[PDB]
């Protein structure tokens, strides 16, 4: 109850923090993925 | 009773069609032993 700490000298200290900001962009295409260069499935997939 | 497969094997039994001539570099319909399909042929380096 009477008793302090006081510091008597110091140091300068320089810390990395790394955050991630954006990530990829993807872009799909429902033909040439489901159906393939297929006219038969294209004329199914029409109703989707 | 007839018993048959096909698989990845050169055919013994086939259909009467007359062959024609392959277009390269072009979207064209392809029949090759009896497998249909739709897309592009060129000359290739792979190897089986």
């Amino acid at each position: 109850n009477n008793s302090i700490a006081i510091p008597t000298n110091f140091s300068i200290s320089v810390t990395t923090e790394v955050m991630p900001v954006s990530m990829a962009k993807t872009s799909v295409d429902c033909t040439m993925y489901i159906c393939g260069d297929s006219l038969e499935c294209s004329n199914l997939l029409l109703q989707y | 009773v007839l018993s048959f497969e096909l698989l990845n094997a050169p055919a013994t039994v086939c259909g009467p069609k007359l062959s024609t001539q392959l277009v390269k570099n072009q979207c064209v319909n392809f029949n090759f032993n009896g497998l249909k399909g739709t897309g592009v042929l060129t000359p290739s380096l792979k190897r089986f």
